[PDB]
RNA sequence: GUCUACGGCCAUACCACCCUGAACGCGCCCGAUCUCGUCUGAUCUCGGAAGCUAAGCAGGGUCGGGCCUGGUUAGUACUUGGAUGGGAGACCGCCUGGGAAUACCGGGUGCUGUAGGCUU
RNA sequence: AAACCUCCCGUGGAGCAGAAGGGCAAAAGCUCGCUUGAUCUUGAUUUUCAGUACGAAUACAGACCGUGAAAGCGGGGCCUCA
RNA sequence: ACACGCAGUUUUAUCCGGUAAAGCGAAUGAUUAGAGGUCUUGGGGCCGAAACGAUCUCAACCUAUUCUCAAACUUUAAAUGGGUAAGAAGCCCGGCUCGCUGGCGUGAGCCGGGCGUGGAAUGGAGUGCCUAGUGGGCCACUUUUGGUAAGCAGAACUGGCG
């Protein structure tokens, strides 16, 4: 059986990438995290304090509490029967903003603009997204040149 | 010979440090603690007073840090002193005190708190702190950023700090490193500090050198002989400079214009020129080789 | 017409390596204080060696560094002892050189039954103005590529300044 | 003495080389991986004759040594002592284990029994280079060496010039234009990315 | 066009050698009474402006190394799902989708925020 | 070849008590100066988990402090067990 | 004649990994052979009293190459896979409270007002009490550990017998 070590199996997970060791860049230290902000957790081996557990690496959660240099994040975790919404304390260096919600926010702003606009025009615009439709039948023009033949290549042993 | 330490693999695995670290300008270990604000505020700037004593100038600035880059909210320079009266001695303790006072007064004038928090007008050298007055906007708070300077007793960064705190800025500090503290007695004299603030050390050296050797006096204080500044006039010159600084600290940036826009440097060579140059060198070498 | 490329003496290094214990090293330090005029410091052993009779953190040798005109005068005395004779191997590739003297009595120090004969090693560090960049605190940098002292230039400087008679081999 | 090669023919385990963890490994049977006139130039022995396997199996070091001995002996008999160069391109690194029964299957982890080489499909086993007139002798030597190995392997003569990675037809043109510089057993390729001093060293 | 102070991303920014620097600025540099610390004012600290681009520094050059970004390698290696497919097996082909990495060959060799100078 | 001194190169190939892994260069290594945050007290959370204990740890808060010019750091050991 | 909410699904965005592969002319370790090196020193030797004077050789090294590898190596690096988002519990304004933080400011919490189909396709969902039996499993495609192998022992996903 395996040991119950906290950092077991984190040989490469909690390791700085190639030629990116040394001093932690200060941009990550001066980013604010309001309540209700969607945040994805990625552990960093340079900082040992505030280290999240290996099971939360790569997970995404919501910020509910803030301290001097750490925030509280509620992250869903599945334990063999169910998903548990549990809260953990993670330091800032292992915390970055998630870019999944910004696309939705941008689309919401664009939809609000398209709702305020074209309203006095009277023409309803398509606001819902749609999957890729058929490829809109067209014409292919082979001006002059005929299509090139592609015969199979006879086999030869190269090794 | 030797085994070449700097092989191809040496550069392949070489991880350069930060640009400021390579240039030897920024101590990121201290900057992390000086700059970063607590997360539970979410907007409050962390103002710091950066003091850099150059070879022929003193730079005092106040700034807060942002992701795109720290913004300088106010600045003061030692070369601005001749406008206020200090013609010579731009890199002494008194110059640092004057620059700090100028920075503090200019920031207070910009923020509209010029009348409140007048600070210490009668300079004495004792420890002085500015207490916020109830019912009034709070006193400006910032922290001293020494940089890479070795903070010992008598460093001019603390002279700029004393000037700033006398200007009316609430900067947390102690009297340990002010000139006048005794290491062997753990007591502060507060009179030697006034001598250094008023430039009395320079005047004493000037008198001593004039008494000792005339040639050494001429060489050490060649520009002090010009402009007619004497050790007898130093204290009143500095007092008048302080009064003028407190009267009007505003800046009057000159209207730069009329630029010829000429390339003083060397423009970069294009790819085609490089390829043609190497081909021409090959051809010239072939032609010269087919001679002997 | 080089403006600031004149070779100068950065420092002169003097050391005596007695390396047994105590009083002999103290006498060597007395000789160093008599000659250099400054109180020297004691150097401890890096690790224990049984053959040499030394132990870890045991004070073996005493050394002193002299700079300025005093270093020049001490070098004048030491080189006058050596009859201005150096060799090619005595010159290093970094632009520095040195020599040893078997007895310090030739320098001008009276002998004593208690403080007897102690030889010492001289080492001269040459340089140019602007060499303080590599050892200053904030904006440390290397001293160019054409600014460093070469071995042949050090040989010529010694040949001209001290009237060298260096011999091959 | 040792178990039949049928036991350790297939690649069943992960590679198990000799290292800090695996110690006490007996020395491999094959020690000389190339012999003949190995002190020869590229231009004199262009044949590039290869023996390529067709099975993902394991070849024992003893089989490699026996095949090398047989091929070298036949090549010396046919062409001459210094008229060829034979190179073995397989090194036994995988270590097989032996669970010797004088306890049952409890604690069954074998000690290092020997060394074996893992071979992929189409991988070159043995290579011989010599003059063009010895093509029949090369193919006969490789056919004889085939019987010292299990599985099925083919005999092929490639278009490369000797033990080099450049085609024989284009080799002479590259040498004439000094793109290729002979260097011992192999050849050296110089690109145009080098400093002009290196180019100036040649063409003069 | 460019520099100084504080920075952001941390080599397109690094390393080796060579050439050029008008002005401000940055430094070399001149000394140790006062502040300060050393075996040595070498470092640090303080007091200055007689000389200089010698060096740092800035720009440029190397059929330069490295680094960043592309083509080739290659629809190759590998791989999700399928078969009462082949083969004694080892393994392999096909159907349905995804799709690499060396060697080799090209391009480039820092952008930028705040405040303050010079070219007026 | 190994005693001490000097210069240069040196991405860390040394050291950080231990087994190994991760991490660290004006440090987290070496030398100094001062101290005992290895102090007292409520809660919240993380690891195994049944999501129960023990041990270990993580962000806080309330007092007494230490240190540094200060920003800050520290309620034991750089982290993963003792 | 009139739909909220949830999914062993997919799509559009946005994060995570270090396995397959590949590399060792890049780090660590293993390892073959030729060219240039008194780089370094040393053993046998030969021409030499000796000589880094000529010639090779075996030692560990270097300078550009070359053959083969790594479950406890790695610059790169998949397919498959794992988290989130796809709106009413959301946005846009106005005003109050704060023994918190702040130069003015923040930040949070309270009230008032205005704006509704937020990708595809399928399901009606949510919630509370008691509760028996079970707690010896086995087989197969695929991945995989020990063993020569086993109708052998032991793991992962899925499907079956039970
Ligand atoms: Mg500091
Ligand atoms: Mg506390
Ligand atoms: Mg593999
Ligand atoms: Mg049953």
């Amino acid at each position: 059986t395996n040991t119950k070590g906290k950092r077991r199996g984190t040989r490469y997970m909690f390791s700085r990438p190639f030629r990116k060791h040394g001093v932690v860049p200060l941009a990550t230290y001066m980013r604010i995290y309001k309540k209700g902000d969607i945040v994805d957790i990625k552990g960093m081996g340079t900082v040992q304090k505030g280290m999240p557990h290996k099971c939360y690496h790569g997970k995404t959660g919501r910020v509910y509490n803030v301290t001097q240099h750490a925030v509280g994040i509620v992250v869903n975790k599945q334990v063999k029967g169910k998903i548990l919404a549990k809260r953990i304390n993670v330091r800032i260096e292992h915390i970055k903003h998630s870019k999944s919600r910004d696309s939705f926010l941008k689309r919401v702003k664009e939809n609000d603009q398209k709702k305020k606009e074209a309203k006095e025009k009277g023409t309803w615009v398509q606001l819902k997204r749609q999957p890729a439709p058929p490829r809109e039948a067209h014409f292919v023009r082979t001006n002059g040149k005929e299509p090139e033949l592609l015969e199979p290549i006879p086999y030869e042993f190269m090794a | 010979f030797v085994k070449v330490v700097k092989n191809k693999a040496y550069f392949k695995r070489y991880q350069v440090k930060f640009r400021r670290r390579r240039e030897g300008k920024t101590d990121y270990y201290a900057r992390k603690r000086l700059v970063i604000q607590d997360k539970n505020k979410y907007n409050t700037p962390k103002y710091r007073m950066i003091v850099r004593v150059t070879n022929r100038d003193i730079i005092c600035q106040i700034a807060y840090a942002r992701i795109e880059g720290d913004m300088i909210v106010c600045a003061a320079y030692a070369h601005e002193l001749p406008k206020y009266g200090v013609k010579v001695g731009l890199t002494n303790y008194a110059a640092a005190y004057c620059t700090g006072l100028l920075l503090a007064r200019r920031l207070l004038n910009r923020f509209g708190m010029d009348k409140i928090y007048e600070g210490q007008v009668e300079v004495t050298g004792d420890e002085y702190n500015v207490e916020s007055i109830d019912g009034q906007p709070g006193a400006f708070t910032c922290y001293l950023d020494a940089g890479l300077a070795r903070t010992t007793t008598g460093n001019k960064v603390f002279g700029a700090l004393k000037g700033a705190v006398d200007g009316g800025l609430s900067i947390p500090h102690s009297t340990k490193r002010f000139p006048g503290y005794d290491s062997e007695s753990k007591e502060f004299n507060a009179e030697v500090h006034r001598k250094h603030i008023m430039g009395q050390n320079v005047a004493d050296y000037m008198r001593y050198l004039m008494e000792e050797d005339e040639d050494a006096y001429k060489k050490q204080f060649s520009q002090y002989i010009k402009n007619n500044v004497t050790p007898d006039m130093m204290e009143e010159m500095y007092k008048k400079a302080h009064a003028a600084i407190r009267e009007n600290p505003v800046y009057e940036k000159k209207p730069k214009r009329e630029v010829k826009k000429k390339r003083w440097n060397r423009p970069k060579m294009s790819l085609a020129q490089k390829k043609d140059r190497v081909a021409q060198k090959k051809a010239s070498f072939l032609r010269a080789q087919e001679r002997a | 017409e080089n403006p600031m490329r004149e070779l100068r003496i950065r420092k002169l290094c003097l050391n005596i390596c007695v390396g047994e214990s105590g009083d002999r090293l103290t006498r060597a330090a007395k000789v160093l204080e008599q000659l250099t005029g400054q109180t020297p410091v004691f150097s401890k052993a890096r690790y224990t060696v049984r053959s040499f009779g030394i132990r870890r953190n045991e004070k073996i040798a005493v050394h002193c560094t002299v700079r300025g005109a005093k270093a020049e005068e001490i070098l004048e005395k030491g080189l006058k002892v050596r009859e201005y004779e150096l060799r090619k191997n005595n010159f290093s590739d970094t632009g520095n050189f040195g020599f040893g003297i078997q007895e310090h009595i030739d320098l001008g120090i009276k002998y004593d039954p208690s403080i007897g004969i102690y030889g010492l090693d001289f080492y001269v560090v040459l340089g140019r103005p602007g060499f303080s960049i590599a050892d200053k605190k904030r904006r440390t940098g290397c001293i160019g590529a054409k600014h460093r002292i070469s071995k042949e230039e050090a040989m010529r400087w010694f040949q001209q300044k001290y009237d060298g008679i260096i011999l091959p081999g | 003495g040792r178990r039949p090669a049928r036991c350790y023919r297939y690649c069943k385990n992960k590679p198990y080389p000799k290292s800090r963890f695996c110690r006490g490994v007996p020395d491999a049977k094959i020690r000389i991986f190339d012999l003949g006139r190995k002190k020869a130039k590229v231009d004199e022995f262009p044949l590039c004759g290869h023996m390529v396997s067709d099975e993902y199996e394991q070849l024992s070091s003893e089989a490699l040594e026996a095949a090398r001995i047989c091929a070298n002996k036949y090549m010396v008999k046919s062409c001459g002592k210094d008229g060829f160069h034979i190179r073995v391109r397989l090194h036994p690194f995988h270590v097989i284990r032996i669970n010797k029964m004088l306890t049952g299957m409890r604690g069954a982890f074998g000690k290092p029994q020997g060394t074996v080489a893992r071979v992929h499909i189409g991988q070159v086993i043995m290579s011989i280079r010599t003059k063009l007139q010895n093509k029949e002798h090369v193919v006969e030597a490789l056919r004889r060496a085939k019987f010292k190995f299990p599985g099925r392997q083919k005999i092929h003569i490639s278009k490369k010039w000797g033990f080099t990675k450049f085609n024989a037809d284009e080799f002479e043109d590259m040498v004439a234009e000094k793109r290729l510089i002979p260097d011992g057993c192999g050849v050296k390729y110089i690109p145009n990315r080098g400093p002009l001093d290196k180019w100036r060293a040649l063409h003069s």
